[PDB]
């Protein structure tokens, strides 16, 4: 959408977006609920606006010949 | 093992450990001129230029009857020269009206409605005819954050799926918000092709669909592994090769015309009454 | 990738370092499988993708 | 194994365009044959330079010229039939077959291999 | 005159004529151009 120079297909595998930790990080549940409320409150949809938004992507011959033709003819009527 | 839209609620009540398969919220609801100038300004330059020759010509009913007969040119003396330059640029007219037919005959081969038409409280065009589950999850969100729209959509109650069903295939109703997945189903599901809202690919929430277990027992690590291994076997494309299988998978260019036509009509008039003038002068 | 030395399948990068303890968080697009969920911690994934 | 099977309102607002602009330029004329200034217009409507004559007045060869009204309207119609006219299931798949109806009937021949 | 009229008086109902027919000449010129089109197909 940005470089104008195209996909092709179908999403031909279902992937997601993860994140990285270490492990016994408890504070996930309340993260996994600011992820729902980010997607309930439409954070989500202001980040969608902001970023997604941004989608982007003879004749010369004929004279000379005429030119010709004119003297001919004219050389043919002062003739005949 | 029931599907359910991951809310904070249910993530609050029970446990959710999966991969969950991804959905979201949304409502069932039921030119030819860059041609002409291209060529145009070629061939009056060329116009231009075969009058000036053509006048030329008969260095020896002239000054009018020139472009006249240039313009019947397309439209379908005695200088035999003259005769063969209608000859070769009558030949030009051919050809250039042949490959602007043939250009013509080239010609002859609603996602932000949430906001001004449902969220936009007391005026549509025809009045608010909504659809609900009274249960689910989707009555729920928009209760919590689009109350206006909550109580514009609980005036009309749907006993189903089925009910809203045959009342958007009637046209007895215009909206019902359902689940989006399940609508996605029912894009593989109907045959007439009155079928399925706007198909942008953007889905009006983001939850997912999976199973439910029990907080903190011993408890299905390897059901997790096993259901990513799956889904990176590739055994999801299976299970909707399976079942999701689909079925369904003027008057403005007269009326552009017709105001080009009253322009040269006022211009024409402007020219008339410059005409009348110009005796007075 | 598997180490060439005595039987090793290690992680490199952003999950060799987290692997390793470098790293509190790790915020990348990251497709995890299962040989990244089988040794972390993670919250919910949330864009969905093909 | 295969399966057998069985084998209008663009004329009169024209023709009022055609008799407008016949009174009106020939009232205009006469200011400063109107049965023939209405056949001379729809002849030349009908993609034909009619009779011999020429308007005296050069303005009204002029609107002649620009009403190339015809041409446009013969691009019309062959855009029409280039549109209306001639511009526009097997067993292995679904559409009809693998999810059928009972309006797509089956049969085979009863005490056979099939 | 007839074949002319395929090929682009004082009696006004004889125009009449050539108008009409001319009209004939021109819908069977555009069916036929269609006609070899389908052909050309």
């Amino acid at each position: 959408s940005q470089k104008c120079d195209v996909t092709t297909g179908e999403l031909f595998f279902r992937s997601g977006f993860g994140i990285g930790m270490r492990k016994d990080s408890p504070w996930k549940q309340q993260v996994s609920l600011s992820i729902l409320k980010s997607h309930e409150n439409g954070f989500m949809e202001d980040l969608d606006k902001t970023w997604v938004r941004y989608q982007e992507c003879l004749v010369a011959g004929g004279i000379v010949a005429g030119i010709f033709l004119i003297f001919i003819e004219i050389a043919y009527k002062s003739r005949a | 093992v029931g599907s359910l839209t991951i809310n904070e609620e249910r993530s609050e009540v029970v446990d959710f450990s999966v991969p969950f398969i991804e959905t979201g919220i949304s409502v069932m609801v039921s030119f030819l001129e860059p041609f002409s100038a291209c060529v145009w300004v070629m061939m009056f330059v060329m116009l231009l230029i075969v009058s000036a020759v053509a006048v030329f010509v008969f260095e020896y009913v002239t000054i009018g009857k020139a472009i006249w007969l240039l313009w019947g040119l397309v439209f379908n003396p005695k200088g035999t020269t003259s005769k063969i330059m209608v000859s070769v640029w009558a030949f030009f007219a051919v050809i250039f009206l042949a490959s602007y037919t043939a250009n013509l005959a080239a010609f002859m081969i609603v996602s932000g409605l949430s906001d001004k038409k449902f969220q936009r409280p007391n005026d549509f065009s025809p009045p608010f005819r909504f659809g609900t589950v009274p249960n689910g999850s989707t009555e729920r969100n928009i209760r919590n954050n689009y109350a206006e729209m909550h109580a514009y959509m609980g005036k009309f109650n749907q006993r189903g799926v089925d009910d809203a069903l045959l009342s958007l295939k009637t046209g007895k109703l215009d909206a019902f918000i359902y689940d989006a997945a399940v609508l996605n189903y029912m894009a593989g599901r109907d045959e007439g092709c009155k079928l399925v809202t706007i198909g942008s690919g953007k889905v009006f929430a983001s939850t997912g669909y999976g199973i439910a277990i029990q907080k903190d027992s011993g408890w299905k690590r390897q059901v997790d592994l096993a259901i990513l291994q799956l889904f990176g076997d590739g055994e999801m494309e299976e299970l909707e090769a399976l079942w999701l299988t689909g079925i369904c998978h003027d008057i403005d260019n007269m009326a552009g015309v017709f105001y080009m036509l009253g322009a040269a009509m006022a211009l024409s008039l402007i020219t008339f009454i410059s005409e009348h003038l110009f005796y007075w002068q | 990738e598997r180490v060439q030395n005595s039987n090793k399948k290690e992680w490199n990068g952003m999950m060799g370092e987290l692997l390793s303890g470098q790293a509190d968080m790790i915020v990348a697009p990251l497709t995890i499988n299962n040989e990244r969920a089988q040794y972390i911690e993670f919250s919910k994934p949330f864009k969905y993708q093909g | 194994l295969t399966i057998l099977v069985k084998k209008s309102t663009l004329w009169l607002l024209v023709g009022l365009s055609v008799h407008v602009v016949a009174v009106m330029l020939y009232l205009l004329d006469r200011f400063s044959t109107l049965s023939s200034a209405m056949w001379f217009s729809w002849g030349v409507l009908l993609n034909s330079g009619i009779g011999e004559g020429a308007p005296r007045s050069f303005s009204a060869r002029i609107l002649g010229m620009v009403w190339g009204f015809a041409m446009i309207i013969v691009a019309s119609y062959t855009a029409n039939l280039a549109a209306f006219l001639v511009l526009d299931i097997t067993g292995i798949n679904d559409p009809r077959l693998r999810n059928p109806s009972d309006k797509f009937i089956y049969a085979t021949v009863k005490q056979s291999s099939v």
